[PDB]
């Protein structure tokens, strides 16, 4: 489930949060987590730093590629419980959904 | 460690 609040505080949250967007300036840095009550398989890494245009869609695909499901089996990646639109930017997600420590935190489950 | 997408 959701841990990386668990397993680190604030500080060390905003501390990695200013480091990487002073390295990589142009990027979104996002958290991906199993949704609480999912029982789907974990993926391969949680942290990825994505382009700000990149689209909602391509990020699902990026997701998609670090897990391993039988084909006939669904994926769904959501922000705050909000099922986000696959033609929407990350730049726009990530306005109205960042968190007080510079993350954007989704999260993906087998179910909606 | 962060995945460069």
């Amino acid at each position: 489930g959701p841990s990386f609040k668990l397993e680190h505080p604030l500080e060390r949250r905003q501390a990695e949060a200013a480091r990487i967007r002073e390295k990589y300036p142009d990027r979104i840095p996002v958290i991906v987590e199993k949704a609480e009550r999912s029982d789907i398989p974990d993926i391969d890494k949680k942290k990825y730093l994505v382009p700000a245009d990149l689209t909602v869609g391509q990020f699902v695909y990026v997701v998609r590629k670090r897990i391993k499901l039988s084909a006939e089996k669904a994926i769904f990646i959501f922000v705050k419980n909000i099922l986000p639109p696959t033609a929407a930017m990350m730049s726009a997600i990530y306005e109205e959904h960042k968190d007080e420590d510079g993350f954007l935190y989704m999260t993906y489950s087998g179910e909606n | 460690d962060w995945e460069i997408v």
